[PDB]
């Protein structure tokens, strides 16, 4: 069941624009409200245009699969707004209104820029059970990073930007669409740029699950100050990255050294990765979850 | 990076130098 942009309305009298939250080369974010109910959902404002158009079908294709699961910002709707001859409509995408922001951001605003272990341990495993949810379904998200797993006032995380992500129609069906963001892929995902040949699967999430690991406990991705061009030399290069300091525990340690295994069909699967005992055990959610909503609130 | 982009990916996310 494909999306047909031109059966969208006009959200005329549905929902209203409150304020303005984000902006990006990619268009607007708004707090919106439903104008019959009083509801809260962000609205993501883009002009239409045909070459854009791929992407856009994609994401809103999976949305409407996929984002009942509770680690997945869920999609509500779709409208365009339309303008006069002179001016591009508008497409609006309704959704989840996540109102603590992305965790890029939280780091950006917390003191030296690194989380509390206990807190990163939560997030990751939100994080892998929304990728479970989407691997189990033969979907690849390829665009995993801090940027877009975002919180709700409550310390829920949620996964969003479905625009580049793949649906394989078989288990073991493989992908080689050069496609990311530099920082945070995977050797074999990098490889398909001057290689034909290679392919890649499920597992280039997991390497990027390593990778946002990685820059919620040091602030930044690995070779943050090397040129965009000479990291995608070095990571397919360099042995796998490590945490730099020492004081982290053995078990998040290893649990870097499993994300980040450079031969990926050496790299575990999902299954295996939800029962290390940095994601397995954590037997004071609740508190976690308490400290992280107060530490959001805090850094406002 | 912030802004490089390369090809068909995404804008570098992280950096430039």
């Amino acid at each position: 069941d494909e999306i047909d942009l031109s059966a969208l309305r006009d959200p005329a009298g549905i929902f209203e624009l409150v304020e303005l939250v984000g902006n990006g080369t990619y268009g607007q974010v708004y707090k919106g409200r439903h104008v019959k109910t009083g509801q809260l959902a962000a609205i993501k404002v883009m002009d239409v245009t045909g070459d854009e158009e791929e992407e856009i079908k994609q994401e809103i294709n999976m949305l409407k699969k996929y984002s009942h699961h509770r680690n997945i910002a869920t999609y509500y709707g779709a409208f365009i707004k339309k303008n006069p001859p002179g001016m591009d409509d508008q497409l609006w995408l309704v959704m989840e209104f996540c109102g603590a922001g992305s965790v890029t951001d939280l780091i950006k605003n917390t003191k030296g820029n690194t989380l509390k272990e206990e807190w990163i341990a939560y997030i990751c495993r939100e994080i892998l059970r929304g990728l479970s949810h989407l691997h189990q379904h033969k979907v690849i998200h390829r665009d995993i990073k801090g940027q877009n797993v975002l919180l709700t006032e409550n310390a829920e995380v949620k996964l969003v930007d479905f625009g580049v992500s793949a649906q394989l129609d078989r288990t073991v069906g493989r992908r080689n669409t050069f496609i990311g963001t530099p920082y945070w892929m995977a050797p074999e995902v990098i490889a398909c740029d001057e290689n034909p040949d290679a392919t890649y699967d499920f597992k280039s999430d997991l390497w990027s699950l390593g990778i946002t690991a990685i820059e919620m406990a040091e602030g930044a991705p690995p070779l943050c100050d090397m040129h965009p061009m000479r990291a995608l030399f070095l990571i397919p290069r360099n042995p796998a990255p490590r945490l730099k300091s020492k004081k982290w525990s053995k078990k998040f340690q290893s649990f870097i050294e499993s994300c980040l295994v450079k031969n990926h069909s050496q790299r575990p699967a999902t299954e295996q990765l939800m029962k290390h005992p940095f994601i397995r055990d954590q037997p004071n959610e609740r508190q976690v979850r308490i400290q992280l909503k107060d530490h959001i609130d805090r850094t406002k | 990076s912030w802004g490089f982009i390369y090809k068909t990916l995404k804008s570098s996310g992280s950096c430039s130098c």
